[PDB]
RNA sequence: CGAAGCUACCAUCUGUGGGAUUAUGACUGAACGCCUCUAAGUCAGAAUCCCGCCCAGGCGGAACGAUACGGCAGCGCCGCGGAGCCUCGGUUGGCCUCGGAUAGCCGGUCCCCCGCGGGGUCCGGUGCGGAGUGCCCUUCGUCCUGGGAAACGGGGCGCGGCCGGAGAGGCGGCCGCCCCCUCGCCCGUCACGCACGCCGUUCGUGGGGAACCUGGCGCUAAACCAUUCGUAGACGACCUGCU
RNA sequence: CUGCGGGAUGAACCGAACGCCGGGUUAAGGCGCCCGAUGCCGACGCUCAUCAGACCCCAGAAAAGGUGUUGGUUGAUAUAGA
RNA sequence: GGCUGGGAAGGCCCGGCGGGGAAGGUGGCUCGGCCGAGUGUUACAGCCCCCCCGGCAGCAGCACUCGCCGAAUCCCGGGGC
């Protein structure tokens, strides 16, 4: 009846000064601002969600516009509560300052 | 390396956007400072460009040679009739500039008003203002333009007055009045609000708000003269008579290492169509229009205390290109921009 | 969902770089009255640097050439750019998301307003260091409405003071209102208590 | 280096009540009522024992620009206490070679015109710090009295009619003429 | 207009840290932001602690500068900083945030419950005021 | 010899005020019981700089008028309904003093002054801020009846009046009349496709743009070309006239 | 004849040398924003510039001065009173 | 496990020796109600501190985390990619 993902945001992907790496991805994770509490976000599944012209399917429910790509959260990134992220397909670029939500059910405690 | 002889420059950097002016009438840039505590009183007019006489009068300045003694001094005249006042605008201060606030007409618009309203008077039907005298003769109506003019008295703290000229007392073939808007100085919002209430649809002469012996400033365009040279448009140095690829031009457009012409360099285009605004004119005269006693009144135009004729401002066989000046004039000194039946736009002076 | 923030008593670049990055974030983020920025050094030096900033123009046509803005908000707004990739399309669009404003405009003069401890002058700055203001540099390099945003603003704390003197009214009948029916919400209270409120 | 502690107290007298708004002296007295704002200075102003019979100021962890700052408010405070008493007089003598020097106050003191400075027919109309009231003195010859409660008004009143007389141009070392201030007293003694 | 001093004795909170959030009493001053400091009744040995992680209350134990952990010890007892520290409103909302901190979602239920009954009627009880207030101004 | 028009310091007219300060000269005043333009603070200060006057006017805004009656038409406000293409962000809100930092917040104000409120003195409570954004506000299952505490609260884009708000108001506050419901907290009482573990669930949203189906209240054109004129002009453009 | 990371930029500088990739860790360099990372409750001191300063090659300064400020060395006199 | 066969520290302390901050003391003076607070002077210890003689389990690189080097003098468990 509510929401049950943390908010988070595509800060960019790994890289360099002038080299970038597409494979993963950096996420700042709201209310998250040191390399302590990323513990707990560890191993979480996320997912970037966004809608198109097409009609696609959808898992207990009629086809909508809605399109997913799956993820999960691999370590932190740098004392500040970055964390870095791998998706089955990398992601779009077009999302850079956008939302992406982090579930809570790969639970470990 | 430097030039071998050093020379000012030729025109002005600060006078050169060199384009044909935009607008028509003359506009004033900046009214007179308000202060709220002189009456209430306008600060512009329009008049038109009549043309150009003689003048006779005794100096009265001490130590100079010219002191008690006759001079001849080119004067120029302006035809002034009376405006009528339409409306009124109000502005509010903004950290951002100031922006009108809300513009209130009269319930009667002349049609002389109304030909700027339309580009094709014959084409049109003529509805303009037709639903807004609506207002003025209802009960809806005046409460709202009642709610109007409190909202302008408690908020605004400029206020203009828009007034148009009456072409049809003009011997012009133009029958389109001017409309210009006329920032009211003198005491309180309030005050100057019900004044410009109380005038509306009311008729306002020159010698109201314009004096005898006053600097005032001369605002509008230029003579048009076309497509012009460098050496009309900027009055550089002629080349000489061996010049191969013409000699009416500028030698040295530039430098080298800036591998560009700069905005300095004079070069040719439109001369002449552009927006000025002269300062310190004196008025020598203001004149009486034709009026009807008994018989017609000319005298008054151009008689004097020592000539005591009949005779009127217009030469023999009238102004030259302009027609017969038949309603107040106003005598400035000197030469004024613009030529024959160019309207001024007359301003008070921003100076003490 | 959107950051208003007072710009009064925070530091032009260290109140920039914060605001960019979070810009750049996807954050909306709004600066009110950047006529408070002071920045760091004596009046002297900075008057000094806006006017070698002010010399800098295109030779051969200065419409052309830098954009002076001598608003404080525009001054603002610039620093925030010069932190931005403002080049790119990215770089726009978290432009876009920036809005600066001289004063409290009625928009949001009636919206708490946040500020950063990072880039306060109390807090970043030596108690006998010297500062500017950016409403008077503004002024004197060729800003026009300082008295006008200056009568704005005391209408708008003349307004400010009414609020929040109901605001005062209204929380004192609310605290004697606890009293009156605090019998009947004695069991509420300990609760409340038991677990780390009202202590 | 940083001293531990630094501090200076300034013993008013009876008839001087003075109070602080945290950092903002407000003396009165029988000649009237002096404010003086003591902001960014940072210092610890303390009003100790009854009837407030003397001032502390205190400097914790200052170096050597900071220390003198405890000296000067001190300064500034007495002088305070001393214009909210007897005040501060200041007589000032024109020196001429050939022309004299006619000096007239106009409103009340506030407005003084030089006339015939040098033979110049210039007329210097110079407006004095309020608070300040300017007259021509008597049982002399040419010399002028400069009366008030502020020091710094009285001072500077008297620096603005030093430097309107000034000789340009000119050798200064011959040409020795102007108004320049002869007495730094007080108006009443006691 | 201070009111706080470093004084030999001063008891001190320590804001963060090894011994974060534990009592401590100032022995010695060594430097212009460092001291001798010792916590012998608040498990905190002898040694150096600079004045930026500690925050002093108004709690002050008379004891020579350089007493030998014995009789600091003994003063603290005596004074009994305890109980008087448990007293103070300080500690009280220390304790508060603790308490805030352990909540679990069971007891954040209820404490939803609790404000959402308490609020309506503090609420109502506004409303009635104001309207009386009302009524006795006209 | 010469009209009109162009034209010449070869004729005639016009050419402006503030602010901050540089160099410099000073006031008060230590460092350094004295002295000092300097360290804190302050004054005067110019062909300097900035602005005003002046010229142009932003992929910048504002107010106001008319808004296509036609021989086919097409619109503008209101409410409540249906599909039908494109485009996306999101996944409760905070509706607000001024403000200082070698200090501040809250009441009563026995006392005084000023226009229910503001200012001052005094007094009493907190200040690592509990009248804390380390915060506050709202619950995020539904429905039956069956008890206690609390209680006249809410809703029908509920209908009509009084206002505040003009910086870029675009939002709210205060009163009258009809009908409907027993909503918040603790326990009894069951029933709600219980879809048999599997992902984009849950909303701001009746979202924004374009085209078509219901009604009530108001509409009647202007711009350009063509022609005409020269205050204009290479051509465009510009100033004008025409039931 | 040589790509790659850093020095903003780049022949020769620093690190390090090349098949196509996944994970981890480093060098030289960095961690306010552009721009990945100090969003450490970093430590100790120095410095006010109306020409401040900010990292080999490298992109700029000398002799001589300053009671501006901060430390050190030497030498005297001062309760027989500086 | 080693060390300075760790350095200090903690508790009961006992029989002594000297020295120094300068205190339930004295005292010129100052601030308030004999007391409370602030300065100086010779200065024993009833506020203490330091060295020399000597001895008790109470230790342990000590979760009172004041600073080491470590691993046949070393093993177990858990989480993420
Ligand atoms: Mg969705
Ligand atoms: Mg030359
Ligand atoms: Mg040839
Ligand atoms: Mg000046
Ligand atoms: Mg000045
Ligand atoms: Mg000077």
């Amino acid at each position: 009846s509510g929401r049950l993902w943390c908010k988070a945001i595509f800060a960019g992907y790994k890289r360099g000064l002038r080299n970038q790496r597409e494979h993963t991805a950096l996420l700042k994770i709201e209310g998250v601002y040191a390399r302590d509490e990323t513990e707990f976000y560890l191993g979480k599944r996320c997912a970037y969600v966004y809608k198109a012209k097409n009609n696609t399917v959808t898992p207990g429910g009629k086809p909508n516009k809605t399109r997913v790509i799956w993820g999960k959260v691999t370590r932190a990134h740098g004392n500040s509560g970055m964390v870095r992220a791998k998706f089955r397909s990398n992601l779009p670029a077009k999302a850079i300052g956008h939302r992406i939500r982090v579930m809570l059910y790969p639970s470990r405690i | 390396s430097h030039r071998k002889f050093s020379a000012p420059r030729h025109g002005s950097l600060g006078f050169l956007p060199r384009k044909r002016s935009s607008r028509h009438r003359g506009k004033v840039k900046s009214f007179p400072k308000d202060d709220p505590s002189k009456p209430v009183h306008l600060t512009a007019f329009l008049g038109y460009k009549a043309g150009m006489t003689h003048i006779v009068r005794e100096v009265d300045r001490p130590g100079s040679k010219v002191n008690k003694k006759e001079v001849v001094e080119a004067v120029t005249i302006v035809e002034t009739p009376p405006m009528v006042v339409v409306g009124i605008v109000g502005y509010v201060e903004t950290p951002r500039g100031l922006r009108t606030f809300k513009t209130v007409f009269a319930e009667h618009i002349s049609d002389e008003c109304k030909r700027r309203f339309y580009k094709n008077w014959h084409k049109s039907k003529k509805k303009a203002f037709t639903k807004y005298c609506k207002k003025w003769q209802d009960d809806a109506g005046k409460r709202q333009l009642d709610k109007d003019f409190s909202s302008m008295k408690k908020y605004c703290q400029v206020i203009r007055v828009l007034a148009h000229t009456q072409m049809r007392l003009l011997p012009l073939r133009q029958k389109k009045a001017h409309l210009m808007e006329i920032q009211v100085n003198g005491g309180t919002v309030a005050e100057k609000l019900d004044w410009a209430r109380e005038r509306l649809e009311q008729q306002v002469p020159v010698s109201q708000v314009f004096g005898q012996d006053e600097m005032i400033d001369v605002i509008g365009v230029t003579k048009g003269k076309g497509y012009k040279g460098v050496t009309s448009r900027w009055h550089t140095k002629k080349l000489p008579r061996k010049t191969h690829r013409g000699l009416r031009k500028v030698a040295c457009i530039g430098a080298w290492h800036p591998a560009r012409v700069a905005f300095s360099v004079a070069r040719a285009g439109q001369k002449g169509y552009h927006h000025r605004t002269e300062i310190n004119k004196k008025i020598y005269k203001i004149g009486q229009g034709y009026l009807i006693k008994d018989g017609k009144l000319i005298k008054n135009n151009a008689s004097t205390d020592y000539d005591l004729s009949d005779k009127s401002i217009n030469p023999l066989g009238g102004f030259v290109h302009y027609g017969e000046v038949t309603n107040d004039f106003v005598m400035l000194k000197g030469c004024v921009v613009g030529t024959k039946k160019r309207v001024l736009t007359l301003r008070k002076s921003l100076l003490v | 969902q959107v950051l208003v923030l007072d710009g009064r008593g925070h530091l032009l670049g260290r109140l920039a770089a914060i605001v960019a990055k979070q810009v750049l974030l996807g954050r909306k983020v709004v600066v009110v009255r950047c006529e408070g920025i002071n920045i760091s050094g004596n009046f002297y030096r900075n008057k000094l640097k806006y006017l070698a900033f002010l010399r800098k123009r295109m030779n051969t046509n200065p419409s052309r050439g830098p954009y002076h803005f001598r608003a404080p908000s525009r001054i603002f707004w610039r620093t925030v750019r010069g932190m931005l990739p403002h080049k790119t399309k990215r770089g726009q669009a978290a432009l876009d998301r920036l809005k600066v404003f001289d004063g409290i405009p009625p928009p949001y003069d009636k919206k708490k307003r946040m500020v950063v401890p990072a880039a306060l002058k109390v807090v970043r700055l030596k108690p006998t260091r010297k500062f500017a203001y950016l409403g008077r540099l503004a002024h004197e390099v060729g800003w026009k409405y300082q008295a006008v945003t200056a009568t704005l603003e005391e209408k708008r704390k003349e307004k400010a003071k009414i609020h929040y003197r109901k605001k005062k009214q209204l929380m004192r009948l609310r605290k004697q209102a606890e009293k009156n029916v605090e019998k009947k919400i004695d069991r509420f209270t300990e609760v409340l208590k038991t677990h780390g409120f009202l202590v | 280096m940083k001293t531990i502690l630094s501090n200076q107290t300034v013993d008013i007298p009876e008839n001087v009540d003075i109070s602080l708004k945290g950092r903002t002296v407000i003396v009165k007295g029988p000649r009237g009522t002096l404010r003086r704002d003591f902001n960014h200075i940072n210092v610890e102003l303390s009003l100790l024992g009854k009837k407030k019979k003397r001032l502390r100021v205190d400097k914790w962890w200052g170096n050597r620009k900071e220390l003198a700052t405890v000296r000067t408010i001190c300064s500034h405070v007495q002088n305070m206490i001393k214009g909210v008493t007897l005040g501060f007089r200041y007589k000032m003598r024109s020196v001429y070679a050939h022309f004299p020097i006619n000096v007239v106050i106009q409103e009340n003191g506030s407005l003084v015109e030089i006339r015939n400075f040098l033979g110049e027919k210039y007329i210097r109309r110079v407006r004095m710090r309020p608070g300040v009231a300017c007259s021509v003195s008597q049982a002399q010859k040419d010399e002028l009295v400069l009366e008030g409660n502020d020091i710094e008004l009285v001072s500077n009143s008297a620096a603005l009619i030093q430097q309107a007389t000034t000789v340009k141009n000119k050798d200064i070392r011959k040409f020795l003429d102007g108004i320049y201030v002869s007495e730094k007293g007080t108006v009443q003694q006691a | 207009v201070f009111r706080r001093f470093v004084e030999v004795g001063r008891v001190a909170y320590v804001s963060f840290g090894p011994h974060a959030g534990k009592l401590v009493a100032i022995v010695d001053v060594i430097d212009q932001n460092r001291a001798l400091v010792d916590g012998p009744c608040t498990r905190v040995r002898r040694q150096a602690m600079p004045f930026k992680c500690m925050q002093l209350t108004d709690f002050i134990l008379k004891f020579p500068h350089s007493a030998r952990q014995k009789y600091v010890r003994k003063a603290w007892e005596k004074a009994d900083i305890n109980t008087k520290w448990a007293a103070t409103r300080w500690a009280k909302k220390i304790e508060a945030r603790e308490r805030k901190a352990k909540m679990t979602d069971f007891d954040r239920y209820k404490v939803m419950k609790a404000k959402k009954m308490r609020n309506r009627i503090i609420k109502n009880e506004v409303k009635k005021l104001q309207r009386a207030a009302l009524l006795k101004a006209s």
